């Protein structure tokens, strides 16, 4: 799911850089190290906007190492997965086990246990996709997610998702 | 928190510890390769390229003196007089 | 799993590697190009400075008794709760073996070497069908 | 791997790490040896 | 306290008290290995902004 | 979960950075793509301010024009942004701008409606099996005949 | 060095104290330790599950903690528990208990006299704690009878025994005299009966400490690194005390199990258990008095963990209110007249030794190339190199390598030279002019020399008195030398 | 089996907040316990020996006069009175054919709902369907 | 899913974190290697051995405690 959202860094500037335009690296340094970085607790943070109006209020020297640390707040978009809504995403790649579904930027997998029993993998397909009655889902194919499932180890997620029931499966 | 730059109570002097940390951090740092604000005459010790800056009033930094309450006034080394 | 660690120089990468500890300053080297390896040595020999499994084992043992500060009302019954599980454990004979073994060889006026392979002679076989018992002297003798 | 888990509180997201001297790293897994729960945190509550 | 005289029951007392210990002494920053709240560390060092702009 | 709980993070009672209580900000599937672009551009002028001192063909290049003026690790962004472009499911933001108009009425938590937004939804069986959430918020007839109108509203390409 | 983490580095700034739930111990281990082996039962590595299984922290700076991983200098060991059989007294709280229970009905769980009386309505103005329970604990040591109402209540009508300690046991006497000595589970059992709103007023904290959490449950098992083991001659792999008594617990806990499941002499029982209880009680602490020393196989006793904190060397004022430190030196002092006030003479033979670590920046960059050309031996010269990237460099066994390329930002660990100032310290030091800092100049044979009027101050003469050198290790360190 | 789930069996002795749910598809006396852990993952079976009639938690429903023949009927009924509710005798008002437009409505219910031949109720089922279009017409 | 060769079992949102685009299936980061599956013959026939072990209850004493419910004295 996506989200816009005002969080906060915490950012050190190597003592090298203070010079009279250390602001600049400062904004530099966010997003070129916050835009598309994956957080357990907030998630993909897509893209840094206002560029313009970011705080960065003021930076206190670490006593050894002697490098500055700035507290910059902001406000961005990021895709969050939840459990229980349904999302839809193309395949991309598959397995025996499944087929890992690209959302956003979250290579969702959706593991057939949990999608609707009548299409056991009819491994047969090349490049390998699974081939039910109603429909046959390749890997562009468009597909319906509810995600039942979710992992957030810190920069880091990986979801679960299912098709079992109605308007999901193919798209 | 964060005494108004008016109302600011404390001594405006340095005090000889605000003096030996600022010439730490600021010889630090120098030796981290940080910008020099002033001309190093020939010198090469960090620690005489920052005694020589603190005495042209060109190190920027700004002391945070903490009140006993945790409430704090902010000076910069640039104002406050050194003995 | 394979728990295992070994050292070698990622930037020489050679062999099983030529490295050196250079104990004296916590150190382990890479002998050719001379980066530190791990430092943080731990001393070998202060270890024991401050100081029988072969016979006790893993189950182990302490010597339980009475303090000064305890009277009679509490000392004995650590001699009294110290009773309950001695049958468990074979090794009243394994002990009372050893001890009497103990007893024999030193009051046989033997070098106290003998007293250990007979320590072993015993805990080595210490059971078999042949043993089945057999006097329980034989064997200590 | 880059995860870091407090199970028993099943966190994997509010960690962080300090720097303390390992002979006090050793007096809490004493007192906790003792069952004292020395927790420490990282920001003030009282304030 | 549990530093001067009588150790542990010092810090059985604290355990059972639910002692909250707010670690701005010398010496509990000393057990911590952290920079005491004493002369140099009394007070923190920001790094200025405007007079950056030279 | 599903049942509207995300984390205490996205809790409904959200904060900005000046501290008054404010919306949580969730977004249609693909609006989401317009402001992006927005933002992208809005720098893709700005960066290049500071420097001087169908649609299926256009995109990639409107995408990788910008990509240059990001940091380039970001086709992996361009994943959601292809996706966005792929599963897009509008335009022109008075699209959603009078979708949007038509939504916020809803008297309804704001994942769901942009949940709704973000959705392919033809029937309204659908959103009482697909958000479950939503079997008894609005029913199918408020419910369809915006989906009625969303239909013709699905600007297609 | 140690490996880059991703975790936000902060600093502590609270300490919250507090007992432990047993829930919490079982949730935090990692382990159910149940055999009290140490070894594989075939002399090879581990009897997992025993008592140090690997999953505990692991040592022999040759495995990996199969926990959390490799390094015995990473992995800060992970806890492992034990459960007993049956409840028992936590030494330090035995007379916090005696002392509690004598302020609770020990029927129905509610407190002997309340706010109904006119001295608790004095007792619980107390802002303090530690009185609170003190002042009242006066008040309801003396009353016996839950009482049931006294309008200007609560009930459970019975009297209320008087108790002793008498080693590790609380025996209670009614009047009804039913010299009954108390089980714990009763206790245990009335204490999950107090209500919150009473045990706080007690002086507890229903987050960090419930009553019921002075009565061991469960057992925490400190990992390898709490208690290691002396891995010596290949055989003599001696083990730590602790877990020595740890395995003295584990069997006179794993008896006990039994000794319920198979049969029930109920007296044997009472006495087992009553073991058991002395164990763990020693364990924590074996210098209790009125009691008997838990003595070793050497018949000395056996170092308790109090044991390890309690006077100097322990832990506290042994190792961490100070300790032993690196980048120092000791020798014989003389005097010289011909030092300026504040230098010190440095043998060459030490300054080669002590070394400081300096950052290759534009303004040295050449002087510091010279240095590690003469490298360890030869006297202004270095003995490492450290890269950027964390990573160092002996000198010695690089002579191979030969020719090394420094760069900005790299450290090399120069010898120290005249003018670095060290700071020189005579003990006793019992005052703050026993440590000042000099400029060191670097001279032939081994003692320090140092001018003579500064030898009042140091309380200092020569006729072997010898003196202490440490050297600081950073840029800033050295300037609070220099300063003050 | 009167109180206790034909899964399970558990009483509602030894579980009185035990909740009875049925199926559309199939009627099935079963525990909520079950209900749930059978479909909170998805379409499958129903838990019984002998059904195999794929089902789904959200079709579930609860049952009120236990009489599963008169509540088919009774759904037969809904059903019908849902769209067969399009049944003119009040709109008719022709007292015979208001009789025989119900009997009629009824005879085409009772096909459905007397169900021991129900074909002809799929054929009634057909003219549901195009009940379901004369419903609409 | 386990790893017998660490003989430590995980679960399903481990083995996709642990998953692979190239290893389609799973590697143990402990042990390196391929996973089993779990749970799925011992515990259902498991359970149902129980399941008649509460019915060996249900004729007797759950229904003489319901004909003890009934006056309940
Ligand atoms: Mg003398
Ligand atoms: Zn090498
Ligand atoms: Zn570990
Ligand atoms: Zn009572
Ligand atoms: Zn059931
Ligand atoms: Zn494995």
């Amino acid at each position: 799911m996506f989200f816009i959202k005002d969080l906060s860094l915490n950012i050190t500037l190597h003592p090298s850089f203070f010079g009279p335009r250390m602001k600049q690296y400062l904004k530099t340094k966010l997003l070129e190290e916050v835009e598309g970085s994956c957080t357990g607790k907030f998630g993909y943070i897509l893209c840094v906007l206002d560029y313009d109006n970011i705080d960065i209020q003021r930076g206190r020297i670490l006593p050894t190492d002697g490098s500055a640390e700035f507290n910059v707040k902001y406000r961005a978009v990021v895709f969050k997965p939840f459990k229980g809504e349904v999302v839809d995403g193309t395949v991309v790649s598959c397995s025996q086990h499944g087929f890992e579904v690209q959302v956003g930027p979250m290579k969702v997998f959706v593991t057939k246990h949990l999608m609707p029993q009548d299409l056991t993998f009819n491994a047969g397909s090349n490049p390998p996709s699974y081939q039910s009655s109603e429909d046959v889902i390749t890997i562009k194919s468009r597909i319906r997610v509810k995600i039942e499932g979710c992992i957030s180890q810190v920069s880091s997620i990986h979801a679960i998702g299912s098709i079992k029931e109605d308007y999901l499966g193919a798209i | 928190k964060a005494i108004p730059k008016d109302q600011r109570a404390t001594t405006p002097y340095m005090t000889k510890y605000e003096r030996a940390r600022i010439l730490g951090t600021r010889a630090l740092q120098i030796s981290m390769n940080a910008p020099v604000f002033v001309d190093l005459e020939g010198e090469t010790d960090p620690l005489r390229i920052a005694m020589k800056e603190l005495a042209e009033k060109k190190i920027p930094l700004v002391i945070r003196r903490y009140l006993p309450d945790g409430s704090f006034e902010d000076w910069s080394v640039e104002e406050l007089i050194v003995d | 799993p394979n728990l295992n660690i070994v050292l070698t120089c990622p930037e020489c990468k050679v062999y099983p590697p030529k490295i050196v500890e250079r104990f004296s300053e916590g150190d382990v080297v890479c002998a050719l190009c001379g980066l530190v390896l791990s430092d943080k040595l731990v001393d070998t020999r202060s270890e024991w400075r401050t100081f029988n499994p072969l016979l006790d084992g893993n189950n182990l043992s302490t010597r339980i008794g009475k303090g000064e500060t305890t009277d009679m009302r509490f000392t004995k019954e650590l001699n009294k709760a110290q009773g309950k599980n001695v049958m468990d454990k074979k090794d009243n004979e394994v002990q009372a073996a050893f001890a009497k073994i103990t007893m024999l060889c030193d009051a046989a006026e033997l070098p106290k070497i003998v007293k250990d392979c007979a320590k072993e002679a015993y805990k080595l076989c210490h059971d078999e069908k042949t043993l089945k018992g057999k006097s329980m002297e034989s064997i200590m003798a | 791997h880059n995860q870091f888990e407090c199970k028993g509180c099943d966190n994997k997201i509010d960690i962080y790490q300090i720097h303390i001297p390992y002979a006090a790293k050793l007096l809490f897994q004493e007192l906790m040896a003792m069952n004292i729960t020395p927790r420490l945190y990282t920001d003030r509550s009282r304030d | 306290r549990c530093s001067f005289e009588e150790t542990v029951e010092i810090l059985f007392e604290a355990g059972a008290s639910a002692e909250l210990d707010d670690c701005r002494g010398v010496s509990e920053n000393v057990i911590l290995g952290q920079m005491a709240p004493i002369g140099t560390g009394a007070f923190d060092v920001m790094i200025d902004e405007e007079s950056l702009v030279k | 979960a599903a049942t509207l709980q995300l984390g205490q993070e996205f809790q409904l009672k959200q904060i900005n950075h000046q501290g008054e209580e404010e919306e949580l900000i969730a977004l249609n599937l693909s609006e989401a793509r317009l402001v992006i672009k927005e933002a992208l551009v809005e720098r893709r002028r700005a960066f290049k301010r500071s420097q001087k001192k169908t649609r299926e063909k256009e995109l990639e290049s409107i995408d990788v024009l910008l990509e240059q003026t990001t940091g380039g690790n970001n086709k992996d962004l361009k994943n959601t942004m292809q996706y966005l472009t792929n599963f897009s499911r509008f335009r022109d933001q008075e699209t959603v701008g009078a979708v949007i108009q038509l939504l916020k009425s809803t008297g309804l938590h704001p994942f769901e409606v942009a949940q709704l937004g973000s959705l392919a939804c033809d029937t309204a069986d659908e959103a009482k099996t697909l958000i479950p959430s939503l079997n008894n918020k609005i029913s199918d007839d408020e419910l369809e005949r915006i989906l009625k109108e969303l239909s013709n509203l699905e600007t297609l390409y | 060095g140690q490996q880059y983490s991703s975790a936000p580095l902060r600093t502590v700034k609270e300490v919250q104290f507090g007992l432990f739930s047993p829930e919490e111990v079982r949730a935090i281990s990692v382990a159910k330790i149940r055999f009290p082996e140490t070894m594989d039962e075939t002399q090879t590595r581990a009897k997992i599950g025993g008592l140090n299984d690997p999953r505990l922290g692991s040592i022999d700076r040759n495995l990996k903690c199969q926990t959390c991983q490799e390094g015995m200098n990473e992995c800060p060991g992970h806890f492992g528990h034990i459960d007993l059989a049956k409840p028992v007294f936590h030494v330090g709280f035995i007379a916090k208990i005696k002392k509690v229970c004598e302020c609770v009905c020990m029927h129905c769980g509610k407190l002997l006299l309340d706010e109904h009386n006119e001295l608790m309505r004095q007792a619980l103005a107390i802002k303090d704690s530690k009185k609170r329970f003190a002042a009242i604990w006066t008040l309801c040591k003396t009353k016996m009878v839950c009482e049931t109402d006294v309008p200007s209540r609560g009930g459970c009508g019975n009297t209320q025994p008087t108790i002793r300690k008498d080693g590790l046991k609380l025996v209670g006497s009614w009047k009804k005299p039913e010299l009954r000595v108390l089980s714990t589970e009763e206790i245990l059992n009335i204490f999950k009966h107090i209500s919150v709103k009473d045990f706080t007023s007690l002086g507890f904290n229903e987050v960090f400490s419930r009553p019921e959490w002075m009565i061991l449950t469960c057992l925490p098992v400190p990992p390898p690194p709490v208690r290691p083991s002396i891995s010596f001659n290949e055989s003599q792999r001696g083990e730590d005390d602790l877990t020595f008594k740890l395995a003295d617990i584990l069997k006179a806990n794993i008896s006990l199990e039994t000794l319920e499941h198979n049969g029930a002499p109920h007296h044997a029982i009472e006495e087992a258990e009553s073991l058991l209880q002395f164990h763990v009680a020693t364990y924590m602490d074996n210098d209790i008095a009125g009691q008997p020393q838990a003595l070793q196989k050497s018949g000395r006793p056996v170092k308790s963990i109090r044991a390890r904190l309690k006077g100097k060397e322990g832990r506290i004022r042994g190792n961490l209110m100070g300790k032993r430190v690196d980048f120092s030196a000791r020798t014989v002092i003389s005097g010289d007249p011909n030092l300026e006030l504040d230098q010190v003479g440095v043998p060459k033979s030490i300054a080669k030794t002590l070394t400081y670590p300096e950052v290759v920046t534009p303004y040295n960059i050449d002087r510091l190339t010279q240095l590690v050309r003469n490298g360890p031996n030869e006297h202004p010269g270095a003995k490492y190199v450290i890269r950027d990237s964390g990573d160092r460099i002996d000198l010695r066994y690089s002579k191979r390598a030969g020719d090394i390329q420094l760069q900005y930002g790299w450290k090399v660990e120069r010898h120290i030279m005249d003018n670095d100032p060290v700071l020189f310290n005579r003990q006793p030091s019992l005052h703050k002019m026993s440590m000042m800092a000099h400029r060191v100049k670097v001279i032939p044979y081994s003692t320090f020399r140092l001018n003579l009027s500064v030898t009042s101050p140091y309380n200092a003469d020569f006729d072997g008195d010898e003196m202490n050198l440490h050297v600081p290790q950073s840029e800033e360190t050295r300037a609070e030398l220099s300063q003050l | 089996n009167k109180d206790m789930c034909p899964i399970c069996k558990t009483d509602r002795y030894l579980s009185p907040d035990v909740k009875f749910l049925v199926n559309p598809e199939c009627y099935h006396r079963i525990c909520e316990s079950c209900v749930d852990r059978i479909f909170s993952l998805g379409p499958a079976q129903c838990p019984y020996k002998g059904c195999d009639k794929i089902l789904r938690k959200n079709k579930f429903k609860t049952q009120i006069f236990d009489d599963v023949e008169v509540e088919k009927e009774v759904d037969i009924r809904k059903r019908v009175f849902n769209v067969f509710n399009k049944t003119i005798d009040d709109f008719n008002g022709d007292l015979v054919e208001y009789n025989k437009y119900l009997e009629e409505v009824e005879d085409i219910i009772y096909k459905l709902d007397h169900g021991i031949d129900v074909a002809k109720t799929e054929e009634k089922l057909r003219t549901y369907e195009e009940l379901n279009k004369q419903l609409i017409m | 899913y386990m790893c017998p060769i660490c003989l430590t079992k995980y679960t399903q949102l481990e083995a996709v974190q642990l998953l692979n685009f190239d290893r389609t299936e799973f590697l143990c980061s402990l042990c390196d290697e391929p996973l089993v599956e779990d749970d799925s013959g011992k515990k259902n026939k498991e359970k149902q051995d129980k399941l008649n072990r509460l019915m060996d209850q249900i004729q007797p004493i759950i229904d003489s405690l319901k004909k003890i419910d009934d006056s309940r004295i």
